[PDB]
RNA sequence: CAGCCACCCGAGAUUGAGCAAUAACAGGUCUGUGAUGCCCUUAGAUGUCCGGGGCUGCACGCGCGCUACACUGACUGGCUCAGCGUGUGCCUACCCUACGCCGGCAGGCGCGGGUAACCCGUUGAACCCCAUUCGUGAUGGGGAUCGGGGAUUGCAAUUAUUC
RNA sequence: AGGAGUGGAGCCUGCGGCUUAAUUUGACUCAACACGGGAAACCUCACCCGGCCCGGACACGGACAGGAUUGACAGAUUGAUA
């Protein structure tokens, strides 16, 4: 019922449309790499996730993808999969949804942690 | 293939390997005219740098 | 041009007096027209460094100073003559910078 | 220091050591009734190999180590 | 390629520290009692005043050749171009670390600390010398820190 | 140390041109200040320093996170014997003296 | 008497600080150190090559301090006065930084200025110099509490950390 | 006698107990609490960790001379181009 769109624009429509609108699409992000230049080390994440893509199974989830560094991607080709990312000893499953699109892939690894729950007893009086 | 890959990331911001010029020292590092050493050194081995106390 | 200019910069005010004096009498011992020694600004170098080397006790500091007393000569002679002044045992501590043009 | 308790997985970070046969030869066919040898083995353009030393292809890819060349034939 | 003044000055006050350092935990057995450094057109020169120059020269010099050939290769000096010199101290009752030196080698040979401290002391002051201070600190004997003080003739205390 | 041996005795003649040079305190830097550019990893340095303190022929005067080599003339033979060279090959130093 | 208090001349009739005793602590630092004492550490090496979370948590108690509660004033802008300094460089790009074009916001290329009182610099500065709505308030004292966007040193700003 | 007045008001490295393993330290009388010259993607890391590597080298005994590294469009996926 209730509506939702990426203003005007799906991953289908961005995929046709340049980065000329896209940086006007874009908020701020991952738009200085293009002038600063993409390093070695980073040619194989793009085609491990592509090849995964390639075949997806019936009624089940794209193959888990067990993945150590924080990459940087420029294109929504990841949007319509699933995603194992870092957690800080094991691999947190995610599901890929428009909003991933406008957001980096960083921004799902959410972690940080209490110590014990207490409450001001008989060792802390004043 | 670590002999070609030896040194991947350059770390030119960080002080890890341009830490105090005298030991395996860090927190209190001043670059005041380039000295690169912490507090320690600096204080003990002020005689022979030059800097004196009349203030 | 001609004229030589002796940057020298020393740590001590007398040794750097003693080194003026010094080469403006070998050059008075010659024939050569010679400005007098300027002073230059002497440049104080301060370090305010914490005494405790673990934080401990009351805020206390060291303020090492560092005083650099620089004096030019210029004089009008050809900078052999001025090398041939130079072989006097200069003081120590005493940097000398050559400048011609 | 303290430990850190390598207790569930393998605590081993020794490297490898395998058993094998003396005279092992893959670089040359024995056996043959021929003093000459027809080349199954790839031609290596480095300038680091020599009669001694020769390269064996599987089913996929080519493989290298010496100087990241490709003789592919899948 | 010209520094400022206060930058050369720093580097020449660490050069020097770095000296003092290599040579005082390199030749303290061999009574390393102070370095000083001149300069000559093209030419660094650094003479050494030690108690024992004749174990701090070596035979033939060849110590010297392999303590220029440290040296030039740590601080920048062009193979061949560095000549190392030595001068007998005048008197060991005007430099500290001389008798420290040889308080730290008497003790490390095995022996009590007061034995050492009065030899100092009374070779301090058959020296001429108006006054000598040795403050020995840690645990003399047993597990506690004592510290004791071996104090001879009048000594200022402050002032410049 | 998965180095081959000729570089080990390429050090070693590197070495015997001089006497005593020194050592930065780091494993992680690619080359070395004196041997510039010539494939001599640091690390291994150290590990050749230490492998002849293990043996007992070699010493150091380690400053400023610096090490500061040493050499014996039993070491100076154990380096010229296993060069498999003359030992007229004497520190150029004394040809500059 | 040592000295204390007033007064005329005088620049100045107590300018400010670093040095500071004998002797000592069971005050902090082994998490400052290539200065170090039996235990876990005997290569199963609490960072060590690579490096992707961690002192980056929410209910409250007078822990150094922060902008204010206003009309001696924040506020259009008029005029114009600073002093210590810090400054292009060993695995040190990155330091200050005089114009054309553009770009409110940071910044692109150049002719150059700087190892230096030569270059910014005459630190034209900055507080104030009160001609603007302001009147006792939730608007202009009080940005303390929202979502988007240009982007420079930063592969890696996820708690728009910082322009 | 009196003076910014911090105490009284929402925003700080850290304090003392305070949600899913790591919010952790050393300093309880000023003379610890803007202190360790302390606003941390990374080395701001003293801290469950996911472990990429021996920077265990060598007297004396080895299946003693065929243990391994520089394998990068790969299916080889727990660093994939180790």
């Amino acid at each position: 019922f209730r509506k939702f769109t990426y203003r005007g624009v799906d991953l289908d429509q961005l995929l046709d449309m340049s980065y000329e609108q896209l940086m006007q699409l874009y908020s701020a992000r991952q738009r200085r790499r293009l002038n600063r230049g993409l390093r070695r080390k980073q040619h194989s994440l793009l085609k491990r996730l592509r090849k995964a893509k390639k075949e997806a199974p019936p009624m089940e989830k794209p193959e888990v993808v067990k993945t150590h560094l924080r990459d940087m991607i420029i294109l929504p080709e990841m949007v319509g999969s699933m995603v194992g990312v870092y957690n800080g000893k094991t691999f947190n499953q995610v599901e890929i949804k428009p909003e991933m699109i406008g957001h980096y892939l960083g921004e799902f690894s959410i972690t940080y942690k209490p110590v014990k729950h207490g409450r001001p007893g008989i060792g802390a009086t004043h | 293939g670590h002999q070609q890959l030896y040194w991947s990331h350059p770390r030119k911001f960080g002080q890890g390997s341009r830490s105090c010029r005298v030991c395996s020292n860090r927190h209190g590092l001043i670059r005041k005219y380039g000295l690169n050493m912490c507090r320690q050194c600096f204080r003990q081995y002020a005689k022979d740098i030059g800097f004196i106390k009349l203030d | 041009i001609h004229r030589i200019r002796i940057t020298l910069t020393s740590r001590n005010v007398k040794s750097l007096e003693k080194v003026c004096a010094d080469l403006i009498r070998g050059a008075k011992e010659k024939n050569l027209k010679v400005k007098g020694p300027v002073r230059m600004p002497t440049k104080t170098l301060r370090i305010t460094t914490r005494k405790t080397p673990c934080g401990e006790g009351s805020k206390t500091w060291d303020r090492f100073q560092m005083r650099i007393h620089k004096r030019l000569i210029d004089l009008h002679s050809p900078s052999e003559i001025v090398k041939q002044i130079t072989s006097i045992s200069i003081e120590p501590g005493v940097e000398v910078e050559v400048t011609i043009a | 220091k303290k430990r850190k308790k390598k207790s569930y997985t393998t605590p081993k970070k020794n490297k490898h050591k395998r058993k094998k046969v003396k005279l092992a030869v893959l670089k040359y066919y024995k056996v043959d009734e021929n003093g000459k040898i027809s080349r199954l083995r790839r031609e290596c353009p480095s300038d680091e190999c020599g009669a001694g030393v020769f390269m064996a292809s599987h089913f996929d890819r080519h493989y290298c180590g010496k100087c990241c060349l490709t003789y592919c034939f899948n | 390629v010209q520094i400022s003044k206060k930058r050369k000055f720093v580097a020449d006050g660490i050069f020097k520290a770095e000296l003092n350092e290599f040579l005082t935990r390199e030749l303290a057995e061999d009574g390393y009692s102070g370095v000083e450094v001149r300069v000559t057109p093209t030419r660094t020169e650094i003479i050494i005043l030690a108690t024992r120059t004749q174990n701090v020269l070596g035979e033939k010099g060849r110590r010297i050749r392999e303590l220029t050939a440290v040296v030039q290769k740590r601080f920048g000096f062009p193979e061949g171009s560095v000549e190392l010199y030595a001068e007998k101290v005048a008197t060991r009752g005007l430099c500290a670390i001389a008798q420290a030196e040889s308080l730290r080698y008497k003790l490390l040979g095995g022996l009590a600390v007061r034995r050492a401290c009065y030899g100092v002391l009374r070779f301090i002051m058959e020296s001429g010398a108006k006054g000598c201070e040795v403050v020995v600190s840690g645990k003399l004997r047993g597990q506690r820190a004592k510290s004791m003080k071996f104090v001879d003739g009048l000594m200022i205390h402050s002032g410049d | 140390m998965l180095m081959p041996k000729k570089n080990r005795i390429a050090i070693y003649e590197l070495l015997f041109k001089e006497g005593v040079m020194v050592a930065k305190k780091d494993v992680h830097m690619p080359k070395h200040p004196e041997l510039a550019d010539k494939n001599v990893p640091n690390l291994h340095v150290m590990k050749a320093m230490q492998s002849l303190k293990s043996r007992g022929y070699v010493k150091e005067q380690f400053a400023w996170r610096h090490f500061y080599w040493y050499l014996t003339n039993e070491g100076i033979q154990y380096l010229r014997d296993y060069l498999h060279l003359p030992p007229e090959i004497v520190p150029a130093t004394l040809r500059r003296s």
